[PDB]
């Protein structure tokens, strides 16, 4: 069962880091990553925090 | 000076003919100014029976006055056991051998005495003629003592009344700042909303047309199925969920009416 | 619509001589209007490098037929379900041989079918999002109208506060006037004594002075009331007033507790 | 005792230069009655009689 959930989990992130790409998308996604793990994977956190460092449209 | 001179109620200027006499009160008018048993002043009181009121004798420029009993015989003497003066006459027949004295040295004497009664007295109408203005500014100072609690008073209020819209304001900037904070999340959240949706809606719109023109287009489609679902996934798991940020701010203005008027009454 | 005919920079009808690409993200574009390593998108980004850029097939109404990859002029119209993909004969007797096979038009009845499932799933998701998007835009208006109004709810809560205090401040304050007006009301008997007397002493006053300047053929006129100058002389010889005082206390009688006031305006 | 007579009399002669119509005997009754306080005798005579300048 615990393997289960970690699998879920897996893709759980992988999505968010879909959104990144479709927002700000020239950003390596090595680089979407360690953003994403930093905000604990909060779905508005992680956009405030890509709008933090980067620029701003 | 203006006033003395003159009458009582008609204010005639010292007639010797008026009979004018002179009350106990000091006053003085003509027999003519009132007539009716006890006798009362034109300004002061009855101060006294009609058996004490001595006409007033005020010949300006008549200088003799003459005795009573023995007529003509003028009095010029001063009985000595008696107080008062006397004609020859009497102090022969009622006054004999009574100690005598002349006019000159009594009269001398009386007014050295006199004078000295008057300069007191006027020394010490002085300490009422300042005591008056002294009274006169105590009782502006007390007034404008009142005044002056009167202004203390609203002063201490509008000090207390600043402190404290000061820590007022500062509490009511917390509330600026929440709303605020709350209001910036909730701009970014629109925000990341709309860009989401505009770019959903964009890969939509294409993939919708090019599905739509399926009329002798199956081998131009059938070439691009992978990066059609590919970008299928992209917008399956486009993983964003609203949120809501309940309203608590209607529980947190601290509003104790009670204990304020409690503690303003006091 | 009007957007998708048309190619990049230049928004050319598709022309097939164009070689117009796809990219990766799913726009489409000549290799005139962008030709540099790994190449990006004009709108998103350089999503992939050029390895994985296919060429735009829409050559609108005689090249129905499409040319395979190896076999030259031997056109796909064969689907290797083994392979995701379509290849023309060849491939599936060489490359894919006996690897698992569909026809065009099977696939292509029950693909459409699919993807038709797909696209009406996504679509009935999307129109969730097309509405949740105005419902955050008029939360956003409930938000700042109810914020405006509990910032205006307390500021008035603070201004009856203070009216009802200034109303019964301003009680305590005519009382303590009514009381000092009162006071200086019974105190003021004095002046009233005083400006009487000092009357009766200048009428006495008056008459003494003119009666000792009047000298000429006057010790008869003078010397009949010795007795009654001294007599009203002992009226005004003992008048009897003393003054009082009375004490000020006006200054001890303002309540200044400002610790207090302080204490209880911290916390509201 | 013959100091507190002449005590009694000088408020009374001030009485008499206050309001003098009054006559003398009700102002004694009047100056007993307040036991003879300068300024009260003066409040207890606004009371009875009359009380203007
Ligand atoms: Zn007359
Ligand atoms: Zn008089
Ligand atoms: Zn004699
Ligand atoms: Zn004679
Ligand atoms: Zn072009
Ligand atoms: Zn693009
Ligand atoms: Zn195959
Ligand atoms: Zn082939």
């Amino acid at each position: 069962s615990e393997l289960e959930d970690l699998s879920e989990l897996e893709d759980l992130k992988d999505a968010k880091l879909q959104t990144l790409k479709e927002l700000f998308p020239q950003r390596s996604d090595n680089d979407l990553l360690k953003l994403i793990e930093s905000t604990s994977t909060m779905d508005g956190a992680i956009a405030a925090a890509l709008l933090m460092f980067g620029d701003a449209g | 000076l203006e006033l003395l001179e003159h009458c009582g109620v008609c204010r005639e200027r010292l007639r010797p003919e008026r009979e004018p006499r002179l009350l106990p009160c000091l006053h003085s008018a003509c027999s003519a100014c009132l007539g009716p048993t006890v006798v009362d002043c034109p300004v002061c009181k009855q101060q006294c029976f009609s058996k004490d009121i001595v006409e007033n004798y005020f010949m300006r420029d008549e200088r003799t006055v003459y005795c009573n009993v023995h007529k003509h015989e003028p009095l010029v003497l001063f009985c000595e056991s008696c107080d008062t003066l006397t004609c020859r006459d009497c102090q022969l027949n009622a006054h004999k051998d009574h100690q005598y004295q002349f006019l000159e040295d009594a009269v001398r004497n009386q007014r050295k005495l006199l004078a000295s009664l008057v300069k007191r007295l006027g020394d010490k109408h002085a300490t009422l003629q300042k005591s008056t203005k002294e009274v006169r500014s105590s009782i502006r100072q007390v007034s404008d003592v009142q005044k002056r609690v009167q202004v203390d008073v609203k002063m201490a209020i509008l000090q207390i009344m600043k402190e404290l819209n000061k820590r007022g304001r500062v509490l009511v900037n917390d509330a600026q700042k929440v709303t605020e904070g709350q209001q910036e999340r909730l701009e970014r959240q629109h925000w990341t909303m709309t860009k989401i949706q505009k770019h959903q809606e964009h890969i939509l719109r294409f993939a919708s047309w090019a599905l739509e023109s399926d009329n002798n287009t199956a081998l131009l489609l059938s070439k691009k199925l992978i990066y059609f679902q590919l970008h299928r996934a992209l917008k399956m798991i486009v993983d964003p969920v609203e949120p809501h940020g309940e309203m608590k701010f209607q529980w947190d203005l601290n509003a104790w009416t009670k204990s304020a008027e409690a503690f303003g009454k006091i």
